């Protein structure tokens, strides 16, 4: 297929831990350990010969 | 609306349609508690204030602020390349701002163990100043802006302002502003915030370099009807004074009459990248070009827009005339010249004098039988009728706009660090607490297409062909995003 | 190698010719370059691509190549024109090398 | 003088020992010219030791220095490197960093004839190999 | 009355060089040190972040308005030089060979903060009563002080860096300034001369410049 | 239309109606072939060079161009006289340009005895650049304009343009424009060409001298000045005294406006014995430096040529110098040229050879005398008023404002009307007609061409507005 | 049409509009027998 | 084109031929004079049925110049057909335009 | 048109900036217009 | 580095038609050289 079923990309949004009270320009390397769970249902219609 | 319902989505793409570019940027932020919910007067004497030039007085507020004022917030390196190679100019038209997915955390530290939990009933205060009644700190090239890379999580910078002072002390005319005295909107984890702004009319920033020079505008094949005084003496001897005239023409191009003269100049001291060529003395501050205000001497940095160096002299840079950006991970104090990126304004030499050179020469006396004609160097030249000049270039790292100070008068209000000048720019016991969320800013840009008839190919901004350990403008193995060089907007050419 | 006379002499305002003899592999089939070096200094390019010369080089310095020999001629010789001259060309033989001549020291008499 | 070449890593080395030379290039597009190293022995004429192509794919060496010396360049860092092994007294010389004058790119091919001509040189670093 | 800008009757609470946020650094850099220390061949280039500790070296988008230096006179007479310097030591402008005193001239602060005894020679409106323009210092250089310094040469191994005092400075792109204040005894309007060109037509003694006044 | 019919008439009159003046000029042009139909690189080394300030790089084109940049093209001496006496100001409004009665001649030269004959099937290419995409060379006071006298026949100049250089070489940012790459109209001997142009709004040139002087605008004040700093001779005599500014002393009065900017020029006498016995033409001249090259500041800021009562002194480069009819090219005497002066503008402007004024150079004290210094050049200051440079019958009319981020008082320094979109350049050339081909195909471009040139008429109409 | 009336004009340029490019090229030619 | 685009392809074509000039070369006693012949004609046609051999795909010389100010000479039309050695064969074709 | 989402900047055909006796793809002092190099069509990128 | 013999036609890739060998010029589209090689080119591989 030239245009196959598209890729489905998924991630957890990073939730930062407590930042310091004095400003620092460096990006935040401290995050809350996190994971997600749920359900997925895929439905394909097949044609028969 | 609700705790379990998302208040927004992630929008982060740029669309190019016709002569317009719309860029949307979304980042994730974290806002701590500054000053323990307090306003605190700050001054120089707290840090010792050993210098009068460094004296200041002001206040520090618990509030933070969002700053998107740098270009790389809104443009990827690819979108910036697509902009500069294809266009003669651009400028912002409309602004959209959204604040959503607010998450407020509580931190309870019992013994030596700390625990983070959602406090759902908490709120977040947000308000924007559309009357410009607060001190405007966004046009001072400060940090705290949205990170260039979208995956980065950044911290909101603390807001504070300065006022009048004498030494460390205040004066009667100093003003105090409480940000609680402004009506604001409070948001819980289901609420969201948005507003839309309209840019006032600004001129297109010119993303091009001239292909002709101010002095060479002449037709090389034809003479000029005007005459100049070629000879004042017959030859060697006594009483040889005489006046002779010749046609100004292709032979001597320096003496032709010209309708326009190069732009203003305020001279800078010249520093070479090769250190052995510099004088063995401490001349950073003493030999600097400065301007005095109310007795305090502020360095003239960057100052007026001037060509950084003469053609063929790359090593020399003006002492305070150029914007200097740090490479990724650069230390805050006393770093080497290879830790910083010194931009240059070499493209504007066609209409602007060199920053380290004099403007020209003038007559200092009256020539006479007993006195030779004497001249003197013009170190600084203010505006004269007939000058033409170029502004300072904008960079991927550079600032976008600045607020024109509110004054009786100004001349060519365009800011000196680059960008678009505008009169209306865009109980002591508490719980340890902080917030986090998402911010999406959407700016609409207008373009000016390149119409040039130039036959031969233009200079373009291109990526390097060769193999390297790291892809430029990408992450490294440890995950750090970095920008290797400062990228100017001037590649395509125009006629002068 | 490219052979050059060890020294050449001249008087100011008089033409002087420096020449290098070479084999078919180098001077014969490749462009010849001329370098002027003054002791204690890095060399300077005078003539490249047989007769061409770089900008910032005076008109008097002229170079030509015929067969396997190349000649560098100097007219209006000056005191500042006294230095050592090196003749260079690419050598196809013996795995491909850039070859410099032995050098010629031009002395301005008088 | 827009183009500028610098050499570092010169010194006094005992025979048998190996040292590395570096050249820092600025003022031109580095990966588009083939660099070369030329050495001048005291009271002797210039001698070309080795040259490298702009991409770095092909390198050439003089017979005298072949197999002991190795030339490499880092295009990302704009540096020409010359690593010398099994040094001897015969190697005492002033080494120069010379930039290839001809400019070429990926559309074409590297031609050793045309691209080794050197328009600009470097100050040079003296190298001494003595016991 | 033809359209004219509002005369601004207020004093800025902020100064031109302090417009920064005191709590956050600039991402811009400056040259902190040109030598490692005392000795020979100590030249080096060192850069440092421009930040709240050193506020003088930060980059700025705007610079104060023009200056034409007036001589400084002290109200305590013994402090003044013992000579007649009224006319000979005063700033003037010559036209067609005739010299005219430059009074009042460019709007500038009359004195630095904390220095009330001094007053610019010809730079104030005198009714005697000598007016001052302390309010305009926030954006306007002092009348009795130089505009700044300018490099007068190129440094080298042989030559150390030299500067010189700018006594007067014409308009530069990026300047902002305040006009002269209006007084109860002061004029209201002034006719703009009919000319090919003029800059900031507002008159120098104060008031509203008008091409078609009463 | 056709060979046996004329494509236009001779129109050469000026009509005055109300405050609007219409001028019609018609000339006969002779255009040769330039560069044998080649674009040629020209540079510093081609002309011999050897001077740093004179180094240039550019291209000469086979195309010619039409220029009407002087008033005497459009104005007879009488019409110019009627203009300046009765009117305070003028400025253009509309421009109409026609090209008709095109003729083309072929030159057959065999062993001398050359012969000229009509080539009827030849064409003459012409176009206007109305997008201003080509370099604009018409603002440099060049020769080759339509002659002041309607019965003269003139030679159409050759078009060329300079681009960026370092020395005689070219930087990669240099541009090469091909004039053949512009859509143009091809005219045989019966076709004609015309277009219209609209002048953008520009201010009226001020053709008058001020009756009053900037300093004397007073009525012969309630303001005071400092009259005396000492009582008399002695020790400790310092004092402050104030006196009324009044008719008795008019120099110290407070004034609202100050004279315009100044950049001093060196003063030269027409009596040579009063001049210094040295060569100061170049060394004693005011210049500006751009990219390390020094260019003379000629004419520069508009300033009075001399103080009242002085006629033998003229600024070194501060004036426009016109030659007399039949003036030699090199080292002509002073009576062979006409030095214009601007005495009229002295009322509002400082003298070009005098300092602008004086400033305080120090702080006085008990130990220090008040010091001053001369201001040689003065940039713009709030309160300045000034006059522009006068226009002359021989002088240029308009100039093009360079395209830049900023400019101030765009009016050009040689005088006249500055315009962002001036009247467009009109480019023209003879269409090359090659000679006999080799009869065997050759890929080389044809280097053999029939010697040929064209001639015809040009009519330019400009509408003016009078004040 | 006529001996002294040109049969066409000179068109060279390249106007780029939208997703299309129109290129126009005019030259001069000579055809021998 | 090449910097801004992932693809391109030709759509329409327009070809104009105009400003015809016929010069007659008069060579008398070694000197040559070129004058106009006003009654001469120049035959032109296009093959839209693709009946003639197609020589435009072999990357031959004689194309329009890159530079607009160059005057080019028209190439001569000739073709090829079947052969054995330098001989022809019964299947070979001859075309008269 | 180029729809690419590539983050880093693409390779582009550019005119080199350095001093030379001529500019590329232009005429020389004798009126001869030369083309110094072949220009390919492939600079921008796509995924495979 | 090349062989010391004349191989331009002998060592050339070619195809035969009606008893006549024609050189395979340019032929099927293939990469000229491997990445990191700048000194080698196919004998009849690319347009010249």
């Amino acid at each position: 297929m030239k245009h196959p079923p598209p890729q489905i990309l998924i991630k957890n949004t990073p939730v930062p831990a407590d930042p310091p009270t004095a400003f620092n320009k460096d990006k935040l390397n401290s995050f809350i350990t996190q994971y997600s769970t749920g359900q997925v249902s895929v439905e394909i219609e097949w044609e028969l010969q | 609306d609700g705790v379990g319902s998302s208040s927004g989505n992630w929008h982060c793409d740029s669309q190019w349609l016709g002569d317009r570019v719309i860029t949307t940027s979304t980042r994730t932020w974290a806002l701590p508690t500054y000053n323990n919910h307090l306003y605190k007067q700050i001054s120089n004497s707290t840090s010792g204030g050993s210098s009068n030039d460094n004296a200041y007085f002001g206040y520090s507020t618990p509030w933070g602020y969002f700053d998107f004022n740098r270009f790389h917030c809104h443009f990827s390196p690819r979108d910036w390349q697509r902009l500069i190679n294809n266009n003669w100019g651009f400028r912002p038209k409309r602004l959209n701002f959204k604040l959503f997915n607010i998450q407020v955390k509580e931190v309870t530290d019992n013994n030596g163990v700390k625990t983070i939990a959602n406090n759902l009933t908490s709120t977040v205060q947000v308000f924007t100043d559309s009357d410009y009644q607060l001190p405007y700190v966004l046009g001072s090239a400060h940090e705290g802006c949205l990170p260039p890379f979208p995956a980065d999580v950044f911290m909101i910078p603390q807001y504070g302002y300065l006022t009048l002072n004498d030494g460390s002390q205040a004066v009667g005319r100093s003003s105090f502003y409480c940000l609680e005295y402004f009506p604001s909107q409070m948001l819980r984890t289901g609420n969201n915030f948005q507003f839309s702004y309209e840019f006032e009319n600004v001129p297109f920033h010119s993303s091009y370099a001239h292909s002709q020079s101010l002095d060479r505008l002449m037709n090389p094949l034809i003479d000029q009807y005007l005459y100049y005084l070629s000879k004042t003496i017959n030859g060697s001897g006594q009483n040889q004074q005489t006046l002779k005239f010749s046609v100004a023409g292709p032979s001597n191009m320096a003496v032709q009459g010209r309708n326009y003269i190069p732009g203003p100049s305020y001279r800078q001291q010249r520093v070479s990248t090769t250190v052995t060529q510099n004088n063995n003395s401490e001349f950073a501050w003493p030999g600097a070009s400065s301007w005095a205000l109310n007795g305090r001497n502020s360095l003239m940095n960057p100052g007026p827009a001037m060509a950084s160096h003469k053609e063929g002299e790359d090593r020399f840079f003006p002492l305070s005339g150029s914007l200097i950006f740090g490479k990724q991970g650069t230390g805050r104090d006393n770093v080497d010249a290879d830790k910083v990126m010194i931009t240059n304004e070499e493209e504007i030499k066609t209409t602007n004098p060199v920053a380290t050179e004099s403007y020209g020469q003038v007559a200092t006396n009256h020539q006479s039988a007993q006195a030779q004609a004497q001249t003197g160097w013009v170190q600084n030249q203010g505006i004269l009728p007939g000058m033409v000049w170029q502004d300072r270039d904008v960079y991927l790292q550079g600032p976008i706009w600045a607020k024109i100070p509110h004054t009786d008068g100004n001349f060519h209000p365009s800011p000196l660090m680059g960008g678009f000048g505008m009169k209306h720019p865009p109980l002591n016991s508490f719980i340890t607490q902080y917030s986090t969320g998402q911010v999406s800013v959407e700016i609409e840009w207008e373009l000016q297409k390149e119409n040039s008839k130039r036959w031969n190919p233009e200079i373009q901004y291109t990526s390097n062909y060769y193999k390297s350990n790291n892809v430029e403008f990408a992450v490294n193995t440890e995950g750090v995003y970095s920008e290797p060089r400062p990228i100017g907007t001037r590649y395509l050419t125009r006629n002068l | 190698v490219l052979t050059q006379p060890p020294s050449a002499s001249g008087t100011p305002g008089q033409r002087v010719t420096i020449s290098c003899s070479g084999s078919s592999s180098n001077i014969g089939s490749n462009y010849v370059y001329w370098y002027q070096q003054i002791p204690g200094t890095a060399p300077k390019l005078l003539i490249y691509s047989n007769n061409q010369r770089p900008s910032g080089v005076p008109d008097r310095f002229s170079g030509s190549k015929s067969g396997t020999s190349a000649s560098l001629a100097i007219s209006g010789l000056r005191s500042e024109d006294e230095a050592d001259y090196y003749c260079a060309a690419w050598d196809d033989s013996l795995s491909g090398n850039w070859v410099f001549g032995g050098g010629t020291k031009l002395t301005v008499l008088g | 003088s827009e183009v500028q070449l610098l050499e570092s890593g010169g010194g006094l080395v005992q025979p048998g020992k190996s040292l590395r030379l570096s050249c820092a290039a600025s003022g031109f597009s580095f990966s588009n010219y083939a660099m070369s190293w030329v050495r001048q022995a005291p009271g002797k004429g210039l001698e070309w030791v080795s040259g490298i192509s702009g991409s770095g794919g092909s390198t050439n060496y003089a017979e005298s220095v072949r197999g002991r010396f190795t030339i490499s360049r880092d295009n990302s860092k704009n540096t020409l490197y010359l690593e010398m092994n099994s040094l001897r007294v015969e190697d005492t010389a002033v080494y120069y960093c010379a930039k290839g004058m001809s400019y070429y790119d990926r559309s074409g091919y590297f031609w050793a004839k045309y691209h080794y001509g050197m328009d600009v040189w470097g100050q040079g670093i003296t190298v001494t190999v003595s016991s």
